[PDB]
């Protein structure tokens, strides 16, 4: 259950990014794996996610219509691309799969967090 | 094993700031590193263990990162109780060498 993520870099608020979070030590399930940023001197927050079975999208209020994702199950790996990027999406992005998409009571998962490649916004 | 060096032996900076200290290896160590904390005339205090791992109770603006030979410390933003000395161990075999460490300082 180890989860490496890269794709990061410095760019202008507008221009397009695409990262990645590759899952290694992960048996094959229908792990639903959200995200999370964090800014220096405060808690935690949760942005989004996308359970099994494909479709099944969700996000939060202000990360709506602006996010495009695709998932491969096949190369143990994610591709997300951003649109209208802003000056608050300064962010280290982890993905967490919570690791327990049981069939029965399949929310309350436990997260678990990776390592994450940090995305610098300035204009 | 363990011949350790490390660069800045010493630092200024201000509340909020973004600090760093690096701690080299002369050959593979793999990334099992340690960070450590040390307040003049008390206890040492520990912040990360493995150079990945954030532990239970310590906050998470200390982060580590580095594999191979070169490793780093990164501090978001400096606080009041950061003002302290750093240190950086391996346990592979049992001899036991020590290194000289850091110090910050107000500016």
């Amino acid at each position: 259950v180890q989860l490496v993520e890269s794709g990061g870099g410095l760019v202008q608020p507008g221009r397009s990014l695409r990262l990645s979070c590759a899952a290694s030590g992960f048996n094959f399930d229908d792990y639903a794996m959200h995200w999370a940023r964090q800014v220096p001197g405060k808690g935690l927050e949760w942005v989004s996610g996308i359970s099994g079975n494909s479709g099944s999208v969700e996000y939060a209020d202000s990360v709506k219509g602006r996010f495009a994702m695709s998932r491969d199950n096949a190369k143990n790996s994610l591709y997300l691309e951003m649109n209208s990027l802003r000056t608050e999406d300064t962010a280290l992005y982890y993905c967490a799969k919570e690791t327990t998409p049981w069939g029965i009571y399949r929310s309350g998962g436990l997260d678990v967090w990776g390592q994450g490649t940090t995305v610098t916004v300035s204009s | 094993d363990i011949q350790m060096t490390q660069s800045p032996s010493s630092l200024s900076a201000s509340v909020g700031d973004r600090v760093t200290i690096t701690c080299r290896a002369s050959q593979s160590i793999h990334s099992f590193l340690s960070w450590y904390q040390q307040k003049p005339g008390k206890a040492p205090k520990l912040l990360i263990n493995s150079a990945s791992t954030l532990q239970s109770g310590v906050p998470p603006w200390f982060s580590g990162s580095g594999s191979g030979t070169d490793f780093t410390l990164t501090i978001s933003s400096l606080q009041p109780e950061d003002f302290a000395t750093y240190y950086c161990q391996q346990s592979y075999i049992a001899p036991w060498t020590f290194g000289q460490g850091t110090k910050v300082e107000i500016k």
